[PDB]
């Protein structure tokens, strides 16, 4: 039988965006990554003189959006392994 | 995604592991009970997500049809050799790839659900391949997963 094998995880995060809360979180945080990447780039590369207070503000908003996206991705991995737990339990009846 | 007729009947028994009251449907409350009996701690939102990902008709629970249809997409398995080797590594105090027979007996008779001293005797007999009182757990795991 299956012996020590377990359900193969999907190689890439791709699930549970039906959650709506996760989907809203990704949309807003990703848009903010785009916003703050642009505003940091503009304020460090497209200005005559760098306004460091402005750069600090957008670096703060940049890191919060990046880490928000990390948090969603880790929650997707958690959900995916919870679901694989249930699949593995059901598959014990194939023995 | 194809299930044999034999797999369909076996997954009917599987559905009963989840459908705890037997009323034909899996609720969030039942999945919480099942998940905690497996030593996990899903939040309410995580349980609702598990239901909602499989609930095709949106009535809030999972019926055997929805249960079976999603098992069909999840039949692929993969070997566990590396994860098992990593569980052994927890007890490799010096990170040298070895665990003594004495330390393995101590672990197995004190941690987890435990084994009897007789059961540990049988395990060490297989695990100590070279007879040197030391378990090369990579090689032991490779033997058991061969
Ligand atoms: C056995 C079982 C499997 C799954 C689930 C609920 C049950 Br029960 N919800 C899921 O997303 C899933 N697999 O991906
Ligand atoms: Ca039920
Ligand atoms: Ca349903």
């Amino acid at each position: 039988g299956r012996k020590l094998e377990l359900t193969k995880a999907e190689k890439h995060v791709h699930a549970f965006m039906m959650d709506t809360q996760l989907t809203k979180r990704v949309k807003n945080a990703a848009a903010n990554v785009l916003r703050e990447t642009w505003l940091i780039y503009k304020n460090t590369k497209l200005v005559k003189k760098i306004d460091h207070a402005k750069v600090r503000k957008h670096q703060r908003k940049f890191l919060q959006a990046i880490h928000q996206l990390r948090s969603v991705k880790m929650e997707q991995r958690k959900l995916n392994d919870q679901a694989n737990t249930l699949v593995d339990l059901a598959k014990t009846q194939l023995e | 995604a194809a299930l044999t007729e034999e797999q369909i009947a076996e997954f009917k028994e599987a559905f009963s592991l989840f459908d705890k009251d037997g009323d034909g449907t899996i609720t969030t409350k039942e999945l919480g009970t099942v998940m905690r009996s497996l030593g996990q701690n899903p939040t309410e939102a995580e349980l609702q997500d598990m239901i909602n990902e499989v609930d095709a008709d949106g009535n809030g629970t999972i019926d055997f049809p929805e249960f079976l249809t999603m098992m069909a997409r999840k039949m692929k398995d993969t070997d566990s050799e590396e994860e098992i080797r990593e569980a052994f590594r927890v007890f490799d105090k010096d990170g040298n790839g070895y665990i003594s027979a004495a330390e393995l007996r101590h672990v197995m008779t004190n941690l987890g659900e435990k084994l009897t001293d007789e059961e540990v005797d049988e395990m060490i007999r297989e695990a100590d391949i070279d007879g040197d009182g030391q378990v090369n757990y990579e090689e032991f795991v490779q033997m058991m997963t061969a």
